[PDB]
Parts: structure tokens; sequence; C-alpha cells
RNA sequence: CGAUGUUGGAUCAGGACACCCAAAUGGUGCAACCGCUAUUAAAGGUUCGUUUGUUCAACGAUUAAAGUCCUACGUGAUCUGAG
């Protein structure tokens, strides 16, 4: 459940993602219908005073039984394309990402651990 | 003349009292284990499956709730319906009834006798059944008729189709807008007096009454829903048990109407079903403990591996 | 909000007159075969229960007297006897008390 | 050595006034489980491995492990979850007994610990969330009684996910002396409902229930 | 909403509730017989029920004597609920307590009154209600059926 | 005027059609995708935020769309009181 307003955790390597900034990266507006996010849902970021796009990769909020449930909410920085702008994701991800390999192909393929 | 209440109990001896209990616990069982043998009596004439025909229905117990599970690895949720002592009570013709379907009417579980009244006692005493506790009338086709005095079995439905569930829904009792109707409320903190709940604005100024679809305040939950479109897993033939899909409304424990899909995208699936009504009688085989859907996982299998 | 106009007193008697404003008749009332006084059907004899209820408060009075104190209650069952009386061997080895009066006749010696 | 029964959690029925025919129903069916799927004896804070059936991977196995937080449930639909820290993510899944995409279930630590349920986990430093991912079984002598572990817990600094301090909760395993002030203590106690543990009608009988579900159970392998 | 709650709500919250069945209680253990308010003791002969069981728990039984602790307030009585009451229920297993309406309280607030009781006290016995004689004509026209009962077969 | 308590919000909306979306069509300086026009249709819909007391307005992000109005500029014996 992830939301308006939500201080969210970039997982992957990235220019914006690692280096610091006073303001948390915060979500403007999630692409949803529902104006709630879940695992693997388009979502608009607010980082370093610039919108960027991400992907939610887990969440604290649970969800149907033998899904992974996460100790932070966690998104991959995303361009327009669908292009993973991290090189790589190190910590661990939901397998049911897989499900969907149109969309998601190349953000599963920088993607390491699969829980 | 003054007369003074009574009740069954009230005159007798405590002798006497397990005595009358037996007299009729023992002439239900008689009663009921009689007419369990309906082809053999005097059954009216089966018809073949005319295309636009439609079955009896039954009257079911809600027990409980279940998890199931599908091949595909999706899991479900059940309710199970028993059905206890269901039996068909009379008939009313085509042209006394709708002019257009005949009416079979239904008995749900069986009851005391000593608090019905005088009437029903007499409509029963008639029939040879004890009393039921819920009655129920059902549009039947001429084709699909039983005979009074016969008895209905969960068998009735197979595993795969789809059915219909009637019942009282889960009184809630006198309530408030916000959940019998679901308008938000007024906010909570920001200076509001005595509103945090209240319907707002009722009606327009000038219009100068309240029109009278206008939704306010009262009863809540008492009354009968219909759930459509409900696919049945599975059949428990010992107990008599339809597991059906999802949500049927009632509280658990209440007595309930079962009836094929009158949805449009299963009008015609009464082909494949046991029509007039299912017989433990006359094919004179059994059936298996349990009836499943091809997409049911069993309670013992191979424990599915993707490949 | 204040009334318009008054009342008038052929719509108030339609109120207060109304079949469920009345008090309604008890048909359950009969006769206690005992003491021949009334008593509703479900409910203990109020006459009879007076008779059990004094006995009771003299028994307790003088099983007070037994007592030397607010918190001294027995270890032991207590039966209750009355003149011409001794205890039962199965009743000995029990508190005892003593009254006066003659043993009434509802109760029985057990 | 005298062996007391241990019965699954999940065969004590609710207290509700639902028939116990469904219940009958539920436990014949998750028996039938049972014959192909082997479920052990565990508790809140072993350490459990489970096997998992997954469309999606390559090796259509999926494994995790970890300790299990709580067990809740009952009939079929009973379940149990595991926590497990990787990389510095803590991780939690919750599994469904019956559920037949699940292959095997290994107990690599049979154990107890001093909570009911710790879910409190989320709450302390990360190593008693943290376990080796490929640490090997270890066997035990039953006579050794499921043995307790007694290990008060580190926290992170307040707040915390719920407060634990709040005696509806009684937890013996948080240490609470290096976290919170005496005054905090008091606090805490201004919610505690005594009278509860004396109230006899609010408790939940079940023995003659176990007695009768046990008797199904041998039935059960009778045959 | 109501549906299923077993307890109803009495005093000042529910502790004070819990007091308030205390006092009866006591009551009940010390004099064997007591009258209130027919709310009051319908909720309490539950806990007059249970009580007797802790009671056959034994002396020795730490559970059962911090329960008897806490729900016997005038500790004198404690003995005489493991000494007295419990033992002379043994064979019966929940028959304990007889419940019956009384009419209702004289005083203006007209309450409804019951009397509630432990089985096998020493006291003037209630007038309970009686059933009907076997000479009943009613009664009488029953026992031919019974008999014709016995007659064939 | 021996009182018909007034702006904007909240709540709940009733209605019109001079239609913003959804449906069916005519014309195009309509190839296709977009559009621009006109006809018919009012059962159902018509977002969330930054600043303003604000209605308007500007801006961020969206939406199938973020309609124009009437109802004592609907609705204070239901609320608000910033103006
Ligand atoms: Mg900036
Ligand atoms: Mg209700
Ligand atoms: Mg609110
Ligand atoms: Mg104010
Ligand atoms: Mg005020
Ligand atoms: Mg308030
Ligand atoms: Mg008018
Ligand atoms: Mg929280
Ligand atoms: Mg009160
Ligand atoms: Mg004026
Ligand atoms: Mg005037
Ligand atoms: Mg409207
Ligand atoms: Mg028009
Ligand atoms: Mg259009
Ligand atoms: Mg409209
Ligand atoms: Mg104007
Ligand atoms: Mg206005
Ligand atoms: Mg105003
Ligand atoms: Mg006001
Ligand atoms: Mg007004
Ligand atoms: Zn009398």
């Amino acid at each position: 459940a992830i939301q308006k307003m939500t201080r969210v955790r970039v997982v992957d390597n990235s220019a914006l993602g690692t280096t610091p900034y006073h303001r948390p990266p915060r979500c403007i507006h999630v692409y949803n219908k529902t104006g709630v996010g879940k695992v693997g849902d388009r979502i608009l970021l607010a980082i370093r005073g610039q919108k960027k796009k991400a992907l939610i990769v887990g969440h604290r909020m649970p969800g149907p039984r033998m899904t992974p449930r996460f100790d932070s909410n966690n998104v991959v920085l995303l361009e327009d394309n669908g292009n993973p702008v991290g090189t790589r994701i190190k910590t661990p991800i939901p397998s049911s990402l897989r499900q969907r390999e149109g969309e998601f192909s190349k953000v599963l393929a920088i993607a390491q651990n699969f829980v | 003349h003054g007369k003074s209440v009574t009740w069954w109990d009230e005159h007798l001896s405590e002798e006497n009292v397990p005595f009358v209990k037996q007299l009729v616990s023992d002439e239900n069982k008689a009663q009921l284990a009689s007419k369990l043998c309906p082809l053999k009596d005097e059954p009216w004439p089966i018809h073949p499956w005319e295309p636009g025909s439609s079955r009896v229905g039954l009257i079911a117990l809600k027990l409980g709730m279940m998890p199931l599970w599908t091949k595909d690895g999706q899991k479900h949720v059940v309710t199970l319906l028993q059905v206890q002592d269901c039996h068909v009570l009379k008939y009313t013709p085509k042209e006394n009834h709708n002019g257009r379907m005949a009416a079979l009417t239904v008995g749900g579980k069986t009851v005391s006798h000593f608090h019905k009244s005088a009437s029903i006692l007499e409509f029963y005493q008639e029939l040879g059944l004890p009393p039921k506790q819920k009655v129920k009338i059902f549009n039947v086709t001429e084709n699909a008729v039983i005979k009074p005095g016969t008895p209905l079995y969960a068998a009735h439905f197979r595993p795969g189709q789809y059915v219909d569930v009637t019942a009282k829904t889960i009184g809630k009792g006198f309530q408030g807008v916000m959940r019998r109707w679901g308008f938000k409320g007024q906010p909570a903190t920001h200076g509001q007096t005595k509103t945090h709940r209240r319907p707002g604005a009722i009606s327009t100024g000038d219009v100068a009454r309240v029109w009278p679809g206008t939704k306010m305040p009262g009863q809540l939950g008492n009354i009968d829903r219909t759930a459509f479109g409900l696919k049945v897993w599975r059949i428990n033939t010992k107990h008599n048990i339809i597991y059906v899909n999802g949500s049927v409304p009632g509280h658990k424990n209440c007595l309930v109407k079962i009836k094929d899909s009158k949805l449009p995208a299963y009008k015609d699936f009464c082909k494949n079903l046991p029509f007039p009504t299912y017989f433990p009688d006359g094919d004179e085989e059994a059936l298996p403990e349990d009836l499943y859907d091809e997409n049911v996982c069993q309670p013992g299998a191979p424990s599915i591996t993707f490949t | 909000a204040a009334p318009k106009n008054r009342r008038s007193i052929e719509v108030n008697r339609c109120r207060r007159r109304n079949p469920q404003k009345l008090i309604k008749v008890k048909n359950n009332i009969d006769v206690c075969p005992e003491c021949g006084h009334l008593k509703q059907k479900h409910i203990l004899c109020g006459y009879c229960y007076e008779k059990v209820r004094k006995e009771t408060a003299e028994i307790r009075r003088q099983m007070g007297k037994q007592e030397g104190g607010p918190f001294r209650a027995p270890t032991t069952e207590t039966v209750v006897l009355y003149s011409g009386e001794t205890p039962s061997e199965q009743d000995q080895g029990k508190r005892i008390i003593e009254r006066e009066r003659k043993r009434p006749s509802w109760f029985t010696q057990n | 050595r005298p062996e007391t029964r241990f019965l699954s959690p999940e065969f004590i029925p609710p207290r509700g006034r639902t028939n116990p025919l469904k219940f009958q129903i539920e436990r014949k069916d998750m028996l039938e489980r049972r014959k192909i799927l082997h479920i052990p004896e565990f508790y809140v804070g072993s350490i459990l491995r489970v096997t998992t059936a997954d469309p999606y991977a390559s090796a259509k196995t999926s494994q995790f492990l970890g300790i299990c937080i709580q067990r809740s449930g009952s009939g079929l639909g009973a379940t149990f979850i595991l926590r497990n820290t990787i990389e510095g993510q803590g991780v939690e899944i919750c599994f469904e007994l019956y559920n037949p995409r699940i292959q095997e279930i290994q107990v690599v630590k049979l154990e107890k610990r001093l909570d009911n349920s710790l879910l409190y986990l989320r709450d302390a430093l990360p190593e008693y969330s943290t376990f080796d991912v490929n640490m090997k079984p270890i066997t035990q002598e039953f006579n050794q009684e499921v043995p307790v572990n007694q290990l008060k817990v580190k926290m992170k600094p307040k707040p915390w996910s719920k407060r634990w301090e709040r005696p509806k909760f009684n937890i013996k395993g948080i240490r609470f002396d290096l976290c919170l002030t005496e005054e905090q203590m008091r606090e805490a106690q201004k919610w505690s409902q005594p009278w509860l543990e004396f109230d006899m009608m609010r408790e939940y009988d079940t023995s003659k229930i176990e007695a009768a579900i046990w008797d199904e159970i041998e039935a059960s392998k009778n045959s | 909403i109501s549906h299923g709650r077993v307890f109803r709500r009495l005093g000042l919250g529910p502790e004070s509730r819990i007091h308030l069945l205390q006092n009866l209680l006591t009551g009940l253990v010390r004099h064997e017989r007591i009258e209130a308010s027919w709310a009051r003791v319908d909720e309490l002969r539950g806990y007059a029920e249970k009580l007797i069981d802790y009671g056959k728990l034994g002396d020795t039984n730490e559970r059962a004597m911090r329960m008897a602790d806490f729900w016997l307030t005038e500790k004198d009585l404690i003995p005489k609920l493991f000494q007295v009451l419990a033992p002379r229920f043994q064979g019966q297993n929940g028959g304990y307590t007889r419940m019956l309406q009384i009419p209702n309280r004289n005083e203006q607030d007209r309450a409804k009154m019951a009397v509630i009781e432990y089985k096998g006290n020493c006291l003037p016995p209630l007038p309970l209600p009686r059933r009907d004689s076997n000479l009943t004509l009613l009664n009488q026209l029953l026992q031919g059926l019974r008999q014709d009962q016995e007659a064939s077969s």
C-alpha cells in the first residue's frame, strides 16, 4: 500500500538513488486507478527536486498468502521507456514479478535475488 | 370465559414427558424412513428433458466456510450447504399459480411438533411428514414435476454447474446513515459540533418536502437477497453437502434456498443433470463419497509440480 | 422546535386511548394449590415464599448466635432441628441448630 | 520416556457456535492431506525450511528458510509465518499448511521461545531476524521435551510496530530494562486488566473435543 | 449489533461487573441462598457453577486456590468451598445450582427478582413448581397409551 | 424590517440540456491516426494536489472525461466561520 506522499527507499544503484538529499524521495502520483500502489505498479516519484518514474518492488503491507512481505517500501528508478535507470538491484524481489514479462523484462534482467 | 394460556408441556407429569418425547421422535423416524423409497411407491410419470426446462430446487443449511484449491494453483473459498431433510410438500398446477409455470413447495429441516399451529400440523398430518422449519416455492416447467412427499438429496446438483442461493441476510438492526448507505460523515476534528455521522442535508430548498426515495437511517439487513452465478465445486454424498463458490447471504446455521442459476449464460446447462431430480433408488449403483470438478485439487493427490 | 398549533382533544384522545398504550390483560394468572392465593404460572408464589423467607431468617439469626463473630463459618455441614428431635447417626458430626417451633408442615425431615 | 501427545494447533476448533459437523469434514480432509505431505511438529521460534512449487523460477522449486513468527488458523486454512533477513532486507512469508503448492516442510531446528507469538522481531536488532540460508538440520532426543530457548532480545529505539510494553501482549522475550524508563513501565501498567485471569467464564475448554479428534486421528492411521 | 455476546454489561464497566459478581458469589457461598436482580443472578449462575468445579480440583491445586482467593472475598469462606461445598457435589457433574423467579420487588423500582441457591443446602425448601400428578385425567389417558406400547411389544 | 440570519467550503444531492465522457450518425480544405464542425441521445459518470477566505484564476500530476447551468448565487432548527 504505497500511495500519495509515501516516503520510499530506492533499491537499485543509481545516480539519483544513492546520493543524499535533504528531503527523502517521495511518492507523488500512482498510475493505478485506485490511488493505491501494489507490487509491480508504476509510480511517479519526486527525487532531488525532479520527477522520475518508479516501479514498486516490495512493500510493508500484507498481501495474498505466500507472497513476500518486506520491511521497507522498495522502488526501482525507471525511465519513460520502461528501461531501468539502474545497472543492478541487490536487495531481494518478489518472484511474482516474473508473471509479467512484457513490461518488466529489462527490469527483471538486472535483478539478483528473487524471494 | 377467560380461557387461560397453555403449552404442550404444562399438564404432563414427570413420568409422561419422556414418554411423549419418545412417542413423537419415534414416529418421526418411522415417517421419514417410510418416504425414503420414492420410486417404488407411485412415482409421477418421468419426462425427458426439453430445451427450455427448469428443475426443482433445494432447501439447505449454511454450515460454515472452507478454503479449496484448484490445479492451476489458485485458492478459493467455499460455502458448505448441508441438505438436512428436504421434501416436496405440495404441487400447484400451471393455471392455478402463475398461468405460466407450475409451483412446487419444498420443506426445510425438521422442527418440533409442539411449537407449530393447528393448521400447519394438519397440513403435515395429511402428508405424513414431520413439520419443516422453512418452506419455499419453486417455479417449475410442468415436465419437471415431482410427487409431494418425495425426498430430495444433495446429489441433485452435479459438480461444475452454477446455482442461485437465496436467504435472509444478517440482521444488523436499526442503523445509521454511514453503515446503511455509505455516506461519508463530516470531518471529526476541525470544529464540527455534534455532526460527525449525521446524513447532512436531506433535500432541496425549493422542493419544500423530502422526496420518497431519500436515503435515511433505518432498518438494515433482515431481508431476502440472492447470490447468482455460483459455481458448485464439490459434492459430499454421505452427509449431503454442497460446496459452493464464495459467500452465500445469511448467517451460518441458517436455512437457505438453492436452485440452478437463472443467469443467461448458464440457461441450457440442465440437460446433463439428473432430471426430474436425483433418485438414489433407481440407478441401483452408489455414488462415490465425493464428486469433484476437474479443476479441483483433491484432499489427496500428487501435490502439484509445475513443469 | 416549537409546536405550531395546540393539539385538539380529539387528536389527543386518539393518541392516548390507542390500543397500544392500554394496559394489556395478563392471561397467565392462577391459584397456588397450597395457600389459594394468586400467582403467575412462571413465578413462585409470593405468600409461600414469604413463609419460607421468615423461617430462613430465624434459622440464620440463631445460627448467628452460634458464631461468635463475623468471620467464623463452620468447616462442616449443618442441620436444623425442632422441638422433640434428635440428630441421626447419619446427621451427627454436623453443626446443630435447635429451634423452638414445631417442625413446619412443608419442611420435611430429610 | 513418557510421551505427551502433541496436537497440531489447527485441529483445535474455534469457540463459535459453528456446527461440529463442519470441523469433522475439514479434519477428514486435512488428515487426507497429511498422508501425502508430511507436516512435522513445531512451535513458534523453531526454524523451518519450506519448499514450494513456483511456476516462474528456473527450477520449479522455491526454497525459503526462516524462523516461525506466528501460527494461526484452524481447519484447512491454517497458516504460519516465516521471518528471515536477506542482505539487510527483512522478509516475511505467510504459508498455508495445506496448500498443494507446498512440496516439503523441513524443520531445521525444533525450538520453543518464551512467547506464543513473536512478531516483535520486526522491532529487534537484525541479528535475531537473520539465519544462514544453507544451515543444516539438527537432531534431538525426545526426552529433552522440545527445549525452551530462553533468550531476551535487544530492540531498536522506539517507536515500535506495536507497543510491546503493554500488558495485553504479555512479552517476556524482550529485554525491557535496557529499552525503557521506570516511568514508562508504570505508564504501561494503567492498561492492566487483572480481573481477566480470574474470569472463569471467559476461559475456553477443550479436553473433550481433543479426546474426540485424537480418536479420529488414530482411526485415520489404521485405515 | 450485539451478535453472540455472552456477557451482559453491568455496573460501572467491565471491572465493576466482575466485582459485582464477586460480592454476589461471596454471598451465595456464605448463605447458600440469596435473592437479587434477575439479570444479575442469571449472570452469576455461570460463575457459581464453575466455582464448585474449581473446588472439586482440591485444596492442593494452586490455580484453584488463587481462583477461590480472588472470587471468595471473605477469606474464611475458602475452606468452606473446599471442605464442605465441593465434597457434597461428587456424583453430579453440573447440577449444583437452582435458580427461580421470585415475584417482583415490593419497592417502587419494581425489579425482576430471582432466588439462587446451592442444591442440598440446609434450609426450608423453596416452594418449587410441581409437575401434575399421574392420577390427573390427561396423564391417566397417557398411561393407557404406555401400557399399550408395552403390550404390543 | 412585532427578523424571509448573508460569501466560500463540508454533507447529501433534486433537476434542465444549451453533451465534457460513454453510444449512434451527416459534412469535411475526412487517405490513415488525429482533428474541426453538425444531428440524435440526459440511464450512468465528471480526479487528486500547491497558493488564495475566496467563487473565479494560475500552476503540478492525472483521467474516458475532469460539462454549462437551475434549485432562497440548493443545503447554517445538519456542520464550518477563513471572509
Ligand atoms: Mg526545487
Ligand atoms: Mg441482529
Ligand atoms: Mg471520517
Ligand atoms: Mg465553534
Ligand atoms: Mg457550541
Ligand atoms: Mg465532537
Ligand atoms: Mg411544494
Ligand atoms: Mg504501524
Ligand atoms: Mg447501567
Ligand atoms: Mg426586513
Ligand atoms: Mg411573524
Ligand atoms: Mg444529481
Ligand atoms: Mg440535444
Ligand atoms: Mg462521444
Ligand atoms: Mg447528469
Ligand atoms: Mg442571483
Ligand atoms: Mg445559498
Ligand atoms: Mg452558508
Ligand atoms: Mg447550529
Ligand atoms: Mg434550513
Ligand atoms: Zn402459595
